[PDB]
This record gives structure tokens, C-alpha cells and sequence, in this order.
């Protein structure tokens, strides 16, 4: 459904940037 | 009807007041001060998985000679010639040098033996050294203790006429440094107290205000430093002497900042022309979430420093974090309940003479009405003082950072008269292969290492059993029935390994060894070594490589790694709260861009400053403080400004420019100047670093306050207009009402 | 450079080098020559900055 | 004040243009 989508955006947004920030810093740490 | 927290703040203010003095003063008395916990409980400098610290352990574990890095050295020269008094004053002390164990652990004896007597003797004969190697690691007290331990059983014998004695070295470098840390804290004390002091009475023209201002900031100080140390004192978490430096400078930033917040807000709404209770709740309601928000995103990007891979960051992050949350708690509840209870003694906190707010209404409607012009002249200034950042140096070397009266520093002096290298920071490199070393071939092999190693350029001495002056410049061959003296198996004993797996040679630099060529030089060194063992039976051998440039070149890749954690890091969580508290994309976009251009513009024009004009360049330190301490409190300005121009748009996007302006700007920037000037007063310090970054901090955030904050946020919002607050749907302004 | 670290370790350590020809004078010319075109630049674009901000007034 | 600084605007910013001249200018004559 697409309410799903546009009424929970913001959290879906957050959770997108946390992942990809997680994944970069835990990329770096290895070096 | 009304909110619950301000009004159980408010009716419970004395019990809270007194209940927060009580842990104060517990906290204050039953547990000490945080010097002597940092000095106890302190940590290692470089990681246990650096390549240097794993060498210089390798290096320790196969010659015997403990499990430090550390090391000292003992320096004698003359006006004369030295003569035999000098070799029993020698013998003598190495003796009583000897018979201590639980300070020193090895001693390097080579002036005493004839062979290396004229590689540990300069060139006219009237200066000798000698290396020992103490208990525990750098940044520890044991190695403090050691060098005080050492230093007075030199100093206790009186040496003979002529002849004089000093000690040298790294250790005795940090001891004499935590030594001038300790006692250069008294006059620019002073001048700091005063400038805070006539800075205050200059923004609030009061002495009552900065009465109570100084009480809050404090006591949130007192509240801080007792927290921290009851949480250090059991072993619950672990402190340092840079983390206790690092969190009381933070914690008088955000102090200070918090307490500025809160009393201009409640001025300003009685300024607005209500009475006192009605004031201090809309006060309450306008900057206590402002307040929660900026010290919890401070938090968590102290929190996430704590993931990095260097000791200087990784033992700071939970600090920082408790510290704040305690900030954060005093400011919310002992903050408010001492404004009411002074509010209502009688007239103590009152507004007088509101000429801040016109002008910063004036300034709001200038940046209106021309936006483009302004943004233009702004972005100038910005690239003013971007163009000279690519051009920008290091240095790592401490010497040339710190008073000349230290004893280590005229030890140094006394070196650098008969010595024409830096012999006092060697570095030693081990080769360690699998079968024994006493042959001539393989020392044919060694000859030829030492040989590829002196060709490096930069390298002035290599010292190695086969040539032990340091000057490997001849073809060379040894005869077998060389084992047989006990001479050369003392040298033997000195050089190779007592199982003869290993092999050591000392290396001394040129000119500068800790300046950004002779971090270079020692890559060039590995490498040239492991060119060197190509070939032969000795090839596939594990080569270590220890010293003081070693670690500086771990701790700089260490530094830019951490620096980019960091950095993602703490714009991740900028971009979060952002987004939370606007509920817009691109006002955080803007927000994150404009905080990264105004930390790289600030910090090119610190550069500018000292190493252009005075000539002097800057520590790497003084970056990472700089932009740990100018990310937070750039994060909670923008996070109020931003809240501020958020809370009234209804009436209009231009409107709401001049009203955030001018209810904001003016305390925004008061509490900028108070800390930018705070910091700026310690560049009298005889300290350099210090000096350094209190000045740094102090004009890249007057640059940030004054041009960045004021003049290119506001023109970039007023010229985005409407898409300011993509995607949520705003109006440019409101239906056009009748007159 | 080469002479430099080819006098290290033997008894001419510290010595004076000395070295001149043609091709070290096109060198000293051609340093010199960047920072002077720097220099002559400066000078030049401040006095026509002056020039048109007397004649016109206005400095955008 | 306001009006002297104001009325002769021009004569100080030559002043200022020819003095961050010359200081350039005797920093790079070092060279
Ligand atoms: C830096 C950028 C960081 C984040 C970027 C992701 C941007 C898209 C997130 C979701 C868009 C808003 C939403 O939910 O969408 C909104 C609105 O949707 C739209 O009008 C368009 C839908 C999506 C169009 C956007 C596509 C992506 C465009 C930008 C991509 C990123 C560009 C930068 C890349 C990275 C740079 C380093 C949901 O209607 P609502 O109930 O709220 O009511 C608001 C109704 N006007
Ligand atoms: C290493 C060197 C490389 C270049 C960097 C140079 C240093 C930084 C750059 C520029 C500084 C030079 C210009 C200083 C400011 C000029 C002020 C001016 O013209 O002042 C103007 C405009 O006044 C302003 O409002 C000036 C705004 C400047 C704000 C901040 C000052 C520095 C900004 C630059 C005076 O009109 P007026 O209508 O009242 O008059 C009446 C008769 N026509």
C-alpha cells in the first residue's frame, strides 16, 4: 500500500541514513 | 491549560536546589579531584595492535630487556676533553644505576665498553650518553615515576669539576611536559577569570545577572566533575588526562551556552511585556526542548567518537557522554528552579536597555530584502578563507612547542652543541629469521643491510655490530676465529640476540626526525631493508621497526582514518535531528552544508594566521579539538536558530526571518562572543599548544558567529523561500488580510 | 643532492658545493621568474583595482 | 564614528588594498 509508505516516511528515511552511516563506519574501521 | 514538568519543576524548586547542592558536595568530598584519578587510572597513547608498539614489545620480548617503550637517557659533557675521572664517575653510577630494579630495567652500556666507546662519544670528546629503559608505557604515571626515580639518583652524587650531567629523552620529554601542564595554570588563570568577568558585565550590564549566571555555570561544573570522578574512582568506567581536559572545556562550552539560552529567553519574554510566571513558563516551553534535543545529539556524537581506533578518542566518548547527560540534567532542572526561586525572592533578574533586539531587527530586514548581494559578499569572505586551506602543514616534534626552561630542553641544548644529528630519538629495526646469526656469510648479509639502510636519504648513522661507529662506508670481512674473544662476544651480546635469532641495528636521523620527512623516511627504511634481505638465505624474515617516528606515523594514518569516522559520524546524527526538528530535508541539507563550508573556512583561516603570518605551524591536536569542541557547539546554535525560525512562519516567510532574527540572533551571539573570547584569552600562555587551540577555537568560532551564522543561514533560507521546507507545504506568506 | 649524500660519512662531511654553468643559471631564472610574474601581477591588478575604484566610484 | 567613516570610505579602502599589497609584495621580495 502506498499509506504505508507516506505516513511512516520520516522513520523509513532515519532508518535509511542509520544503515548506510553503519555501514560506512563499520567499512572505515577495518582499515 | 498548561504543561507538567515546568510546574513540578517550579512548585518542587528549593527541595531540588538543595537536593542537587547535597550531591554536589558529597560528590566532591567523599571522592578526589579529577587530576589525581586521571593520574592513576591513566591509559596508554598508542593502540596494542599498532605495527610500532607490537615491534618495540617483539623487540623487548627477544633481547630481555622488559616489556616498555619507554626510555631515558643520561648526558655528560665538559669544557674539556673527558679523562678518567669521567670514566669512574661512569663506572660508578651505571653501577648505582644497576642496583635499582624496580624503576629501570635495562641500560645500554656502551660507552663503557672500548669498541662502541667511539660511537657513544662525539666527535671533539667532550659529550657521552647513555640510554636506559624504564618501567611502563608512555602516558602512564610508572614511566612518571621513573623519571623522577631516575632523575634524583643522578642528581644525588655531585659530579666531578668540570663535568656535567643532564637527562634527555621522550620520557623525561612528557614528564617535564605534565610537570609545566601542572604549574603554567596560575597567570593565564588569572587573565581568563578577568576577561569572563568584564565579558559578562559588558553583555548584561548587570552585576546580579552574571552573578547568577556564574552560579549555574558552576555549579553544572561541579555537578560534572563529581559525577565523572565517582564513575572513574570504582572502576566502573575509565578516564584520562586528555578526556578530563577535553570534557571540563565541554562542559563550561555547553554550560555557558545552556545558561545564556535560558536567561535571554526569560528577558526577552519579559521584555515582550508579561508578567514574571507566565514568562518563565513560555521560556520553559520555547528552549526546553531546544535544550534536550542540542545536548542529546551532542551526546550521541560523543557517544559514536567511541567507535574509532585510536587510545586518544576511543577513552573519551563515554566520558563526554555522561558528562553531557549530566550537563544536560542540571540545565534542565537546577537551571529553571534557581531562576524562579530568584524570580520571586523580588527584582533581581530584570530587562534594562533593549537596544540588542532593533539592531539585530535592523540586520534581519537588511538580509531580507536583498538576499542575492548579501549571500554573494558572505560566500566571498567564505572562499576568502577557503583558498588557503590545501596549503597546509604538520608538525609532530613537542620540543619546539614548549618553554625553554625545562631541564629536558637545555638537556637538548647540551646535545645539540656537540652533536650534529638527532641522536637522542633512535629508532631500531629488527630482523628476525629462523636459523642461528653467528656466520659469516649472514653477517656478510647484515653488512649489506646496514649498507642499504645507510643509503636512504636523510639517515645519517646506522649503528650494527659490523660497523659500530656508524659509519658503514668499506667493503668488509671477517675472519671465523673472531668468536673466541670476550670482547667481541660482549658485543655479541649487546647486538645480536642471545639465541641468535634476531638482529638489531640503531638508526639516527637528520636534521628533524618527527617533522613530515622523517615520517617518511622510515617506509623508505622498511622497504630498503626488505630490498636488502632479497636474495639471500636470510630472505623471508620478519622485520620490526620501533621508535618514536614509528609511532608518530601510526598515530597520523590513525588520526585521518578516526578524522573520517568521526566525521560521518557526527554529520549522521546532525542530519537526524534535523529531520526531527523541522520535519524537512532540505533545511537539513542546507544546515549540514553550511556547517561543514563554516568549519572549513574557519580552520583555513586559523592556518592562515599561524603558519603564514607568524610562521610557526600547527599541531594536529589542535585540529582535533578544534573541530570535536566547533561541531558541538555549532550543532546546538544552529539547532536553536533553526527552532526558533521554525516556531513562527505562519505570519510569513520574510516576517518570520526578522522575528527568529531578531529573537534569536541576539542571544546566539552573546553567548558566542562570551566563549569565543573565554578561549581566546589563553593565547598569553607560555604553553604553545595550548595556546594554539584557544586561539583557534576562539576565531573560527567569532567567524562563525559573525558572518556564517548571520549573514548566509538567513540568506539561503529567505532566498529558497518556500522550498526551504520541502516537502512539507508552506505558503510565501499569508492570504492578503484586510486592513 | 647525489654529491651531497656522496660526501656523507667520509672525512669531507660538511664541505661547500659549489655548482654553476648554463643550465644552473636557466634555473635560478626560471624560479625567479615565477615569483616575480607573481609580484608584477599583484602590483598590477591593485592599481587597476584603484584606477577604476576612483574613476567610477563603486567597487562591484 | 558613523559620518567620518562613511564620508571617506575610499581613501581607506586604498589604504587598505596598497597596505595588504605591500605586505604580499615584501613577504614574496624574501623569496
Ligand atoms: C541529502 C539528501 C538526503 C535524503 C534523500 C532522500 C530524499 C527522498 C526522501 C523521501 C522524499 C519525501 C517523501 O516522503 O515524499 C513526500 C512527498 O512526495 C513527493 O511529493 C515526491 C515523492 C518522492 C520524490 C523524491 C525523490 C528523491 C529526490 C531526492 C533524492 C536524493 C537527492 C540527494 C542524494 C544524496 C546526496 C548526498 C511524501 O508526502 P507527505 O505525506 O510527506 O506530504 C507531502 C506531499 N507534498
Ligand atoms: C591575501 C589577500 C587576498 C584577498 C583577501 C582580502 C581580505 C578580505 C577581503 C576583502 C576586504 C576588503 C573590503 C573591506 C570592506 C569594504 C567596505 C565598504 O566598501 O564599505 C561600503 C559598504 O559598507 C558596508 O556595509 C560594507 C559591508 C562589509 C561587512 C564586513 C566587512 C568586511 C567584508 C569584506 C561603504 O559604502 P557606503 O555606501 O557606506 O559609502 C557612502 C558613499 N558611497
Amino acid at each position: 500500500s502506498i499509506g504505508t509508505l507516506k505516513r511512516a516516511w520520516i522513520p523509513l528515511l532515519i532508518l535509511v541514513v542509520v544503515a548506510i552511516a553503519g555501514f560506512t563506519v563499520q567499512r572505515i574501521r577495518t582499515f | 491549560a498548561r504543561p507538567f514538568i515546568p510546574r513540578m519543576i517550579r512548585t518542587f524548586a528549593v527541595p531540588i536546589i538543595l537536593g542537587w547542592l547535597v550531591t554536589i558536595a558529597v560528590l566532591n568530598v567523599t571522592v578526589p579531584q579529577l587530576e589525581t584519578v586521571g593520574q592513576i587510572q591513566a591509559v596508554s597513547m598508542s593502540p596494542d595492535a599498532a605495527p610500532s608498539m607490537i615491534s618495540m614489545k617483539h623487540i623487548g620480548k627477544v633481547f630481555e630487556e622488559g616489556d616498555s617503550d619507554s626510555a631515558a637517557m643520561i648526558v655528560l659533557e665538559g669544557q674539556r676533553p673527558l679523562g678518567d675521572a669521567a670514566h669512574a664517575f661512569y663506572d660508578q653510577m651505571i653501577g648505582r644505576l644497576q642496583a635499582d630494579t624496580t624503576h629501570v630495567q635495562s641500560l645500554q652500556d656502551f660507552w663503557g665498553d672500548p669498541l662502541t666507546a667511539t660511537g657513544a662519544q662525539s666527535s671533539d670528546g667532550k659529550a657521552a650518553y647513555v640510554q636506559v629503559k624504564l618501567a611502563g608505557n608512555q602516558g602512564e604515571s610508572l614511566a612518571n615515576e621513573s623519571v623522577e626515580a631516575v632523575k634524583t639518583i643522578v642528581e644525588r652524587l655531585a659530579p666531578p669539576p668540570g663535568v656535567k650531567v643532564y637527562v634527555t629523552g621522550s620520557a623525561a620529554l612528557v614528564a617535564d611536559q605534565q610537570q609545566a601542564g601542572d604549574r603554567s595554570l596560575q597567570v593565564i588563570e588569572a587573565v581568563t577569570f578577568t576577561v569572563i568577568i568584564v565579558m559578562l558585565l559588558l553583555v548584561y550590564r548587570s552585576i546580579i545577572t552574571s552573578a547568577i549566571m556564574l552560579t549555574m555555570v558552576v555549579l553544572g561544573l561541579l555537578a560534572t566533575r563529581g559525577g565523572v570522578a565517582f564513575l572513574g574512582f570504582h572502576r566502573i568506567i575509565g578516564l584520562s588526562t586528555f578526556a578530563t581536559n577535553l570534557l571540563v572545556v565541554l562542559a563550561i562550552a555547553a554550560a555557558t551556552d545552556y545558561a545564556i539560552f535560558l536567561i535571554g529567553r526569560y528577558q526577552e519574554a519579559r521584555g515582550l511585556g508579561q508578567d514574571r510566571e507566565s514568562a518563565y513558563y513560555t521560556m520553559f516551553g520555547g528552549t526546553a526542548h531546544v535544550v534536550l534535543g542540542s545536548g542529546l545529539t551532542i551526546a550521541g556524537a560523543t557517544f559514536c567518537l567511541s567507535f574509532t581506533r585510536l587510545p586518544y578518542f576511543q577513552t573519551l566518548g563515554v566520558p563526554l557522554a555522561i558528562g553531557m547527560v549530566i550537563v544536560v540534567a542540571a540545565a534542565l532542572t537546577l537551571g529553571p528552579a534557581i531562576i524562579a526561586v530568584t524570580s520571586r525572592f523580588g527584582k533581581l533578574l530584570e530587562p534594562k536597555r533593549m537596544a540588542r533586539v532593533r539592531g539585530w531587527r535592523k540586520v534581519g530586514a537588511a538580509i531580507v530584502r536583498w538576499p542575492g548581494p548579501i549571500l554573494v559578499g558572505a560566500v566571498a569572505l567564505a572562499l576568502v578563507g577557503l583558498l588557503t586551506l590545501p596549503g597546509y602543514r604538520t608538525n609532530y616534534n613537542d620540543r619546539n612547542y614548549l618553554p625553554a626552561d625545562l631541564p629536558a630542553n637545555e638537556g637538548y641544548a647540551a646535545a645539540e652543541r656537540h652533536f650534529s644529528q638527532a641522536r637522542m630519538n633512535p629508532e631500531v629495526l629488527m630482523v628476525e629469521s629462523d636459523h642461528d646469526m653467528r656466520n659469516s656469510a649472514d653477517f656478510l648479509v647484515i653488512n649489506k643491510i646496514a649498507k642499504a639502510i645507510f643509503a636512504v636519504e636523510g639517515i645519517s648513522r646506522v649503528q650494527a655490530i659490523t660497523r659500530p661507529d656508524g659509519k658503514p662506508i668499506e667493503s668488509f670481512y671477517l675472519p671465523p676465529e673472531v668468536f673466541d674473544n670476550p670482547d667481541f662476544q660482549r658485543g655479541l651480546e649487546q647486538f645480536l640476540s642471545p639465541d641468535g635469532h634476531a638482529v638489531r641495528f640503531i638508526i639516527s636521523h637528520e636534521g628533524d626526525p618527527m617533522s613530515q620527512a622523517g615520517i617518511a623516511r622510515i617506509a623508505k627504511i622498511k622497504t630498503a631493508a626488505k630490498e636488502a634481505i632479497k636474495g639471500t638465505p636470510l630472505e623471508g624474515s620478519a622485520i620490526y621497526l620501533g621508535g618514536t617516528a614509528a609511532m608518530f606515523k601510526d598515530l597520523s594514518d590513525g588520526n585521518t582514518y578516526d578524522l573520517m569516522i568521526a566525521g560521518i559520524s557526527a554529520l549522521c546524527l546532525i542530519f537526524i535531528i534535523m529531520l526531527i526538528t523541522t520535519r524537512s530535508v532540505v533545511a537539513a541539507a542546507v544546515i549540514v552544508g553550511t556547517v561543514v563550508l563554516s568549519l572549513g573556512a574557519s580552520f583555513g583561516l586559523s592556518v592562515l594566521i599561524w603558519q603564514h603570518i607568524l610562521g610557526i605551524e600547527l599541531h594536529w591536536l589542535v585540529l582535533a579539538m578544534a573541530v570535536i569542541i566547533l561541531l558541538a557547539v555549532g550543532a546546538d546554535y544552529n539547532l536553536l536558530l533553526v527552532a526558533r525560525l521554525k516556531e513562527e512562519i505562519h505570519a510569513g516567510i520574510n516576517t518570520g526571518i526578522i522575528r527568529a532574527m531578531g529573537g534569536s540572533g541576539s542571544v546566539v551571539t552573546a553567548a558566542g562572543l562570551v566563549f569565543a573570547f573565554t578561549m581566546m584569552s589563553f593565547a598569553v600562555s607560555e604553553l604553545t599548544v595550548m595556546a594554539q587551540v584557544g586561539t583557534t577555537i576562539g576565531m573560527g568560532l567569532l567567524f562563525d558567529t559573525l558572518i556564517v551564522r548571520s549573514f548566509m543561514t538567513p540568506s539561503i533560507a529567505a532566498l529558497l523561500g518556500k522550498w526551504f521546507w520541502w516537502p512539507q507545504v508552506v505558503r510565501q506568506r499569508p492570504i492578503p488580510q484586510p486592513w
